[PDB]
RNA sequence: GAGGCCCGCCGCGGUGCUGACGCGCAGAUCGCUCGUCGGAGCCGGGCAUGGGGGCGAAAGACUCAUCGAACCGCCUGGUAG
RNA sequence: UCCGCGCCCCGGAGGACUGAGGGGGAGACGGGUUCCGCGGCGCCUGCAUCUGGCCGCGGGUGACUCGGGCCUAAGCGGCGGGUGAAGACCGGGAAGGGGCGCCCGCCCGUCGAACGGGGAGCCGGCGGAGACUCCGGCAGGCGCGGCCCCCGCGGAGACGCCCGCCCCCCGGCGACGCGCACGGGGACCGCGGCGGGCGGCGCCCCGGCCCGCGAACGCCCCGCAGCCCCCGGACGCCUUGCGCGGAGAGGGGGGCCCGGGGGCGGACCGCGCGUCCCCGGCCGCCCCUGAAAAGCCGGGGGGCGCCGGCCGCGCGCCGUACCGACCGCAGCAGGACUCCGGGGUCAGCAGCCUCUAGCGCGGGAGCGAACGCGGCUCAGGGAAGUCGGCAAGCCGGCUCCGUAACCUCGGGAAAAGGAGUGGCUCUGACGGCGCCGGGUCAGAACUGGAACGGACGCGGGGAUCCCGACUGUUUACUAGAAAC
């Protein structure tokens, strides 16, 4: 792991990148009333790249 | 440790090991050997000694003489 | 790091060869027979330790207005 | 009290080229320097002998002069190797001339 | 002196393990491999076992090809004599 | 059923030889125009040891005929060459240990190893420790030359054929005991996975035709046909008689 | 200073208590007591071998909690007096 | 545990634990932001929480020298083609490489290893999070240019000395097993001394504790063993064990290599016993013989002109946080590869205590019922208990006696069975001599509720009979066996 690949990494670092949660401005134009983005990914919970 | 210097704490009851392992009988060999080698040769450089006498002496101090 | 052939090679060294700087580095600690000079060239670091500062002296006398001079 | 030390290798698997050596450094810790292993000497071509006069330092690193012998067949030859080579070949044209007379 | 009474000379390593008849033959066997044997050429006897059937003398530094456990066989003995003489009668 | 441990040996795979760290192929010097005519000479650079054969190996160099160099050749060592030593492999060669000659040149009543089956075949038969062929005869009308196997069988080969006079090294090799399993497992190792060895009888119906019951038997006679199927002989096969006798 | 030698640590196994546990700490763990501990040894990485096949110091054992024939999807909402 | 906002948080004081095969410091792999700072408790933290690996916000991984990349390994893929209904599978025999005039030339791996091989890194510092990467010094490697210079000498020899390149040939280095010993270094350790800083002190104390630093590299000098040279011609020379010598010993003088030591530059003084790691010369071992290549460098022959020195510059690509965070539904008495390893007692890296470092686990209070689990002791008897000594207990360290049948002569054997063991005060031994440095082996007195392997660690033994010779292997998760 700390001896990764560039294109390991690279894919793991969109996980990084895109583990976030709806802006809240977003919900507000949206009127999206569910707030959780259910794609977010939990470290100890989570096994991407499985 | 200064007891033991004197002698005090090294009895039969204090010894747990081997008498081989508290002292090498193998490494008292090396050292009479190595001291005896050392006079005998000293001797033979110095003519003290003949060098067929040296031979005969070397070969009893390994046997143990 | 080396020490330079007497001031022979190192007043030879400073005539022409690079001498970034000099350093009369008297006193090291306050110690006495203490001046070392340390030149700086382009492969080494060069020192030669001289007895007296009367000897230092001599040494640089001729030291280029070029060669950069540092004292400690 | 502590003098244990951490290892300054890739990975800590100790094989022949991960060996270390302890010395304290000016700040007085125990550093691990590397311990390189010895390259070996050129060993004479016939025979099995280390050629004397080249050091053991890898031949990239040494100085022409320091990875040569001066002598004919140097480094790949010893002299007791070279002088029976000479000797069988000056005898062989020898034999042979006295075949033909 | 004598540390072994009986031929467990070599084979007290063994102990009390293998039989008899495996510890007599290892007696001639190991006797053979670890004894040294006198080399052609430097004539002195030191010839010693390096591999099976390659035996080479210290003095001389010269290897040699042998039986795995005797520098020389008495089947090989035997061939070199019939090649010699069938050679000098060809010739 | 299952397939036997035969039928498995057959695909390699595990069963492969354990061909890592062998010197090479030892093989007779290639017939060449110098060998037809006249002899090379060569010399023995080393006698070293083969992974998996019991016989010392030794590096023959011989000088290139093709070109400028040195050729170096890979041969059964017979017993007595030593380092340093002048091979030569020729039509005109001498009868001395090592030199390779034609068998029709080879006298009879010579001891000869690494013979050729065929001329040009570069090694055939008596090639391990110990082992030779002896000359027995020469018919030179039909260039043929009739030689006595290790095994005692007779076989007529060209006279052109070659053979590198001598008995092969490592000679009684197989008399010492091996005394414990390991020393097996070390010499096994060296060659294939073929030890350790359980008998068909230990194994269950299904792995071999030995197979078992509730009692350890042969079952029906080990003796097999030697037009058997090939899953099925696993016995004696095609035994034209069985059990120690005299002779 | 020899040994598929002995005692014994780690290691690697797993004997007995038929101990604890048995809604577990745990879909096999725990504690003692043990077998061995220079060797047919133990351990990592890479690689090879594939399903009636493999591999097996053989127990029908093992092949990803699955083995007297793995698993996944389909034929298949198989057929059942 | 006490006090301090007082929370299981943090700070101080205590009392402890993990006990150098660590509850320590670090990596490989796997996770993939868990890392850091700030705020927060709604989720989670199986009790709580003001805590957090949780939540929000903002950040964090810097390399010519470390690793990848490159080489080859087991292997795997490729190949005019060869098959097969195909999918696919199989594979050397096939006009297989380059510039200009030529010449030389059978025939694939820019596959495969963050442990194997490889050109070269050290010190000191700095940050909330990182470092062989930053920064400051000091060096080493490999190339690109400018300038200058310029094509061998010395020796009796082994060598020495600053030295050319290309082709083709030949060789070397890369490059190698395991072991018991023995030697030499380094680190560590301990002992004194001196210098600095403490703590305790009822009595003693120059008796306790803490600190006292020196890297890569560059010159010069040494360096055992080994291997050679020159004279010369022999019972000697030597190890721990060996081994060695008319194919040349000893002796005398030399050469080489030696992962090392010193001196200077970089930049406190002495001594000892061990331990650990490297290294050396051996000796043993094998039906076991302990990889390869890239690369680099000699040598012979031909060609042919280099060579150096000095001074600048350059060095691209990717990995680089953290892990008590991995995998078992989980923040699970389960697994999971290494590296480095202080003191006392000890034969010990065992057990038991400790320095460093870490740190008090899905909570706490009472009470002291049965019963259960983990232990402890038991009068007299001593297996009468039970399927069966199951379980428990006896035994055990060391020294010195003593030791049977049987035997494959190696064993049995630690057979069996006795006796001693502490503390003090000495006395010899043994190397050490300018006498200085050892800590074991004996022997002796005097002691003491009739104690002493005082904890700890640590065989109960014998007589047979049946199997299987043996060491090994086996049913992961009910059979370790007489089975294999």
């Amino acid at each position: 792991t700390a001896n990764k690949t560039l294109s390991r990494k690279l894919r793991l670092a969109k996980k990084t990148k895109t583990n976030k949660n709806i802006p809240r401005w977003v919900i507000a134009k949206d009127h999206l009333k569910k707030t959780w983005n259910y794609k977010r990914h939990h470290w100890r919970r989570s096994h991407l790249k499985l | 440790h200064a007891a033991k210097r004197l002698g005090r704490h090294s009895g039969h009851g204090k010894r747990r090991g081997t008498r081989e392992a508290r002292m090498p009988s193998k490494t008292l060999w090396i050292q009479r050997q190595r001291v005896l080698r050392r006079l005998l040769s000293r001797y033979r450089d110095d003519e003290k000694i003949d060098r067929h006498l040296y031979e005969t002496l070397y070969a009893k101090a390994k046997g143990n003489m | 790091p080396n020490t330079i052939t007497e001031e022979n090679l190192m007043k030879m060294i400073a005539d022409g060869r690079g001498k970034k700087l000099v350093v009369k580095s008297c006193s090291k600690g306050r110690l006495q027979g203490k001046v070392k000079l340390k030149l700086r060239t382009a492969k080494y670091l060069y020192t030669l330790t001289v007895p007296n500062a009367d000897d230092a002296k001599s040494i640089v006398k001729g030291c280029k207005d070029k060669v950069e001079v540092q004292y400690v | 009290a502590d003098c244990r030390v951490t290892c300054r290798f890739h990975s800590t698997y100790r094989t022949r080229s991960k060996i270390v050596r302890y010395k304290r450094t000016p700040g007085n810790r125990l550093t691990s320097l590397r311990v390189k292993k010895l390259p070996n000497a050129p060993h004479c071509a016939e025979t099995g002998k280390q050629i004397h006069g080249i050091p053991r330092v890898i031949p990239q690193h040494l100085t022409r002069q320091q990875r040569k012998v001066s002598r004919p067949y140097g480094g790949k030859l010893c002299g007791s190797a070279l002088r029976a080579h000479i000797l069988e070949s000056f005898l062989n044209e020898e034999n042979q001339a006295l075949r033909e007379i | 002196m004598a540390k072994r009474t009986k031929k467990v000379g070599l084979t007290g390593k063994y102990g009390t393990r293998y039989g008899r008849a495996a510890r007599k033959q290892l007696l001639k066997i190991e006797t053979s491999q670890k004894a040294k044997y006198t080399c052609p050429f430097c004539a002195k006897d030191k010839v010693r076992r390096t591999a099976c059937g390659i035996w080479t003398c210290r003095s001389c530094s010269k290897t040699m090809a042998g039986g795995a456990y005797s520098l020389h066989t008495e089947p090989a003995n035997a061939a070199r004599a019939t090649i010699r003489r069938l050679r000098l009668a060809r010739e | 059923g299952r397939r036997i441990r035969v039928q498995r040996k057959g695909a390699g795979s595990v069963f492969r030889a354990h061909v890592a760290r062998r010197l090479g192929a030892a093989k007779l010097r290639a017939n060449d125009f110098a060998e037809r005519t006249g002899s090379v000479r060569g010399v023995v650079k080393a006698i070293l040891h083969d992974r998996g054969r019991g016989a010392p190996l030794a590096r023959v160099q011989f000088p290139n005929m093709r070109g400028e160099g040195r050729v170096n050749e890979l041969f059964i060592a017979p017993e007595g060459m030593y380092t340093g030593q002048e091979v030569f492999s020729g039509n005109k060669a001498t009868l001395h240990i090592g030199n390779i000659l034609p068998v029709g040149n080879i006298p009879e009543g010579t001891y000869v190893c690494n013979v050729e089956e065929k001329p040009m075949d570069r090694g055939c038969l008596a090639r391990a420790s110990g082992t030779y062929c002896l000359v027995v005869a020469h018919n030179m009308e039909t260039n043929k030359t009739r030689i006595r196997l290790p095994s005692g069988q007779k076989k007529l080969i060209s006279s052109k054929a070659r053979a590198m006079i001598g008995l092969v090294a490592g000679g009684g090799r197989t008399d010492k005991p091996l005394l414990k399993a390991g020393n097996a497992y070390h010499k096994y190792k060296a060659k294939r996975n073929c030890w350790p060895v359980v008998r068909g009888v230990a194994m269950n119906p299904v792995d071999h035709p030995h197979g078992g019951g509730n009692h350890q038997h042969i079952g029906v006679s080990s003796c097999v046909p030697r037009n058997a199927v090939p899953g099925q002989k696993v016995g004696l096969i095609a035994a034209r008689r069985t059990g120690c006798s005299g002779g």
